[PDB]
């Protein structure tokens, strides 16, 4: 009956780092995507497996909103079948992705003079991620054969680095807040519709 | 697992760390350059020291990745560019002495001041005192005084310093398995391990000598005509068959010959093209000039400037309140921050410089996708050549007539393009023999093909066989005349300018042979020709990921410095010079001296 809490997902001030993206679940409510479609301030509103129009008149059992902040030149990697640092190490979208990727420039908040080093991406991983699997584990990355013993050294690297977000960065390096909606269907009755 | 994957991971980490720290260092240096304050100097020096220390540490951690076990070529290029340890390969004492010599050279050059033979207290520096003396005085004796005084004040001061500099840089270079420091510098044009596109470091010397041999007729005709004009401007002070005086070449050291234009113009009555008046008459400003240059670049399909360029670049002097070092410079601060710093006065020269610096920035945007170590010109001469071809295209009367800064009432008759070509040759064909000779002498010094006591004895020897320049007064060996140059004193490679001059005309001929331009080459206008724009962008986007020979062939179709485009560009001028010089002795005799 109530309006699905999309606002607090979008109105929020703190988005996660891409490596530790936030998952929020939306259910048991009537969802209004009209503001999402007609906002026209998003710099990337790409819907996969569903059309922007018909999704409003469509029923789902669960929605997941994955919030994080990335570069602009990496928003393309938030798309099914893409390959890169963000796609493989940090956040993986499945090939059969059935949601909408939304991304807006946020150079004003998420970038400050001297660098905003609060947003981290996982620069290295042993193996590429699976769909919708989070990897916050911060073991030292062993490039070579010698073990690291939890210290920095040859072939041994910290698996997290930070976008030194600054307001004067280029548009591809400017921070971009990305909310990824993923729609799900089960045998249980649908709860996200209207 | 393998060494190659480990090196790939190492360079993956280095890319991000270097991007961050280089952005910080360049941002601090920018904030200083726009606002000269001592706190800004502190920020700049802190960030620069951080960057240098990070480079040293990463070079150390990179040297434990052997190159002989890398099969990838981009990774090999990055590792080679990172593993060169530089002065760190030397011991601490000798390295500190070397850095001391470098800083003493920089200070001696940048602070030396010459004084009149009567007023030793109130006197003048190189800039703008000696600068204006050389660029405006028609007095032979004043120029001779300025020249001899500056050569015997800064050159003599730097001579033992230059001896120590050379003999320690040989140690530094051979410690990196280089034949000399000259070989170390030529290691920029060197390509290895690519079949059909290799380039040895002596191959560069061969190519430069060959291209200069081909130029020598055109340069010699230009030199003869200029000598005739200076005959008519200085009757008794030049021989009719000899060379030119050193001090009397429009500049302190004869690098450019532009300041002879007024004394050598072919047709003084014809109005030289100058749309500065047509700019002030339409109330053009710096923003208008840079918007016009951006529109020109969009015409050839290259992307327009980023919004950050308009927001953050200093396109105009911020009044007299805050002082800035505003030599027009293009700044790729990294991470998408492209800027131009220039005190823009509304002028045709500044219009051309705006096109030049926007060409630099456009080239910088092109390879902004290459890994951090590969974000530079294919070699040292590509970046300024890509910058220069745009000024060439914009200076053409067709572009000016099309942009509304030149009235269609203007008529082009043989006289005006002869004037244009002579201006262009004084700028360009004047500096080629000087640059080639200076780098020849420097490489001979670094290799050791010259005993030290024979430096000047050989240096002013080759002036007579290469450029056609005599010393106004004899010099002993305590002189170090070349150090009077900004680049010889301050440890810079000077052949980048010769290579740049060749590549720019190669690029121009290639582009407006792909632009279907019919007519003389000096009328080459690339505007509205998206085909030439795409042709050049294909070269630009490479950075130095691919060999410079292959990148050059990507536009010209040749793997080497083709001198033919320059001669073709100056063909009308070359014919006119041949016609003009029939009553003069072309060729110079080395024996005559002042
Ligand atoms: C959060 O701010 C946005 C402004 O773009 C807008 O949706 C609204 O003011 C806030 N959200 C809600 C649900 O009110
Ligand atoms: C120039 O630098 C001084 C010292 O840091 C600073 O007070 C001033 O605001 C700067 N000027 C501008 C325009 O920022
Ligand atoms: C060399 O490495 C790059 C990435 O570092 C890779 O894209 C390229 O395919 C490699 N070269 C070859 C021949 O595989
Ligand atoms: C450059 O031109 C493109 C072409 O559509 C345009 O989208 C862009 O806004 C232009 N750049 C600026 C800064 O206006
Ligand atoms: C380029 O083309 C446009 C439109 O065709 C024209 O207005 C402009 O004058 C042309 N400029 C040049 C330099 O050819």
């Amino acid at each position: 009956t109530n309006l699905c809490p999309f606002g607090e997902v979008f109105n929020a001030t703190r988005f996660a780092s891409v490596y530790a993206w936030n998952r929020k679940r939306i259910s048991n409510c009537v969802a209004d995507y009209s503001v999402l479609y007609n906002s026209a301030s998003f710099s990337t509103f790409k819907c996969y497996g569903v059309s922007p129009t018909k999704l409003n008149d469509l029923c789902f059992t669960n929605v997941y909103a994955d919030s994080f902040v990335i570069r602009g030149d990496e928003v393309r990697q938030i798309a099914p079948g893409q390959t890169g640092n963000i796609a493989d190490y940090n956040y993986k979208l499945p090939d059969d992705f059935t949601g909408c990727v939304i991304a807006w420039n946020s150079n004003n908040l998420d970038s400050k003079v001297g660098g905003n080093y609060n947003y981290l991406y996982r620069l290295f991983r042993k193996s590429n991620l699976k769909p919708f699997e989070r990897d916050i584990s911060t073991e030292i990355y062993q490039a070579g054969s010698t073990p690291c013993n939890g210290v920095e050294g040859f072939n041994c690297y910290f698996p997290l680095h930070s976008y030194g977000f600054q307001p004067t960065h280029g548009v591809g390096y400017q921070p971009y807040r990305v909310v990824v909606l993923s729609f799900e269907l089960l045998h249980a009755p649908a709860t996200v519709c209207g | 697992s393998t060494i190659e994957e480990q090196a790939k991971t190492f360079l993956d980490k280095f890319n991000h760390e270097a991007e961050d720290l280089f952005y910080q260092s360049s941002l601090a240096s920018w904030n200083y350059n726009t606002n000269i304050t001592e706190e800004n100097v502190q920020n700049m020096n802190n960030a620069g020291d951080k960057w240098s220390a990070f480079l040293k540490e990463q070079s150390t951690l990179a040297q434990m990745y052997p190159l002989q076990e890398i099969q990838n070529l981009t990774v090999k290029l990055q590792l080679q560019a990172l593993q060169q340890n530089g002065s760190s390969v030397l011991s601490e004492d000798k390295s500190k002495r070397l850095n001391t010599i470098l800083n003493t050279m920089s200070t001696i050059y940048s602070t030396g001041k010459v004084c009149n033979p009567d007023n030793p207290q109130e006197c003048l520096l190189l800039e703008p005192g000696l600068n204006e003396i050389m660029a405006n005085s028609l007095d032979y004796n004043e120029r001779l005084w300025a020249w001899e005084s500056w050569r015997s004040e800064v050159g003599k001061q730097l001579r033992p310093l230059y001896e120590e500099y050379v003999v320690l840089k040989n140690e530094m270079a051979r410690a990196n398995h280089y034949e000399d420091y000259g070989d170390y510098w030529r290691g920029d044009y060197e390509v290895n391990g690519v079949d059909g596109y290799d380039y040895s470091r002596g191959q560069l010397i061969e190519d430069v000598e060959h291209t200069f041999e081909e130029i020598k007729p055109l340069y010699e005709h230009l030199h003869a005509y200029v000598r005739a004009k200076l005959m008519n401007a200085y009757p008794s002070y030049i021989s009719p068959i000899g060379c030119l005086p050193a001090h009397l070449l429009g500049d302190m050291w004869g690098r450019f010959w532009t300041n002879l234009y007024s004394l050598t113009v072919p047709f003084g009555q014809k109005p030289n093209i100058d749309v500065t008046d047509a700019m002030v008459d339409q109330a053009w400003d710096a923003q208008r000039i840079f918007k016009e240059a951006e529109k020109f670049f969009v015409s050839v399909g290259l992307p327009n400037m980023t919004q950050g360029f308009w927001e953050n670049s200093m396109l105009t002097d911020p009044g007299n309140v805050q002082k800035a070092v505003c030599h027009p410079t293009a700044w790729d601060l990294g991470k998408g921050d492209f800027r131009i710093l220039m005190c823009t006065k509304v002028t045709m020269d500044d219009f051309l410089t705006a096109h030049h610096e926007m060409g630099h920035i456009q080239y910088d945007m092109a390879y902004a996708a290459q890994p951090f170590l590969l974000r530079n010109g294919a070699n040292e001469g590509f970046h300024e050549a890509v910058g220069e071809i745009m000024s060439l295209s914009a200076a053409t009367p067709k572009h000016l007539k099309s942009i509304g800064l030149l009235s269609p009432d203007f008529q082009e008759d043989n006289e005006t393009e002869i004037n244009f070509l002579l201006k262009q040759a004084l700028t360009i064909v004047g500096t080629l023999p000087f640059t080639y000779m200076l780098e020849k002498w420097r490489w001979m010094v670094f290799k050791g093909e010259i005993p030290k006591d024979q430096w000047m004895k050989k240096w002013w020897e080759m002036k007579r066989e290469i450029v056609g320049v005599v010393e106004p007064v004899p010099h002993d060996e305590t002189y170090c005349d070349p150090a009077s140059l900004f680049h010889v004193s301050n440890d810079y490679s000077f052949i980048r300018y010769y290579t740049r001059t060749l590549y720019q005309f190669q690029f121009q001929e290639a582009l407006c042979q792909a632009a279907k331009h019919e007519g003389p080459l000096h009328k080459c206008d690339i505007s509205n020709s998206t085909e030439a724009g795409q042709k050049l962008f294909n070269m630009l986007r490479l950075g130095k990921s691919e060999p410079w020979t292959l990148a050059l062939e990507n536009v010209v179709g040749a793997k080497n410095m083709n001198v033919r485009p320059l001669l073709n560009y100056f063909e009308p001028l070359f014919t006119w010079l041949k016609d003009q010089n029939k009553n003069s002795f072309v060729g110079w005799s080395t024996d005559w001296s002042p």
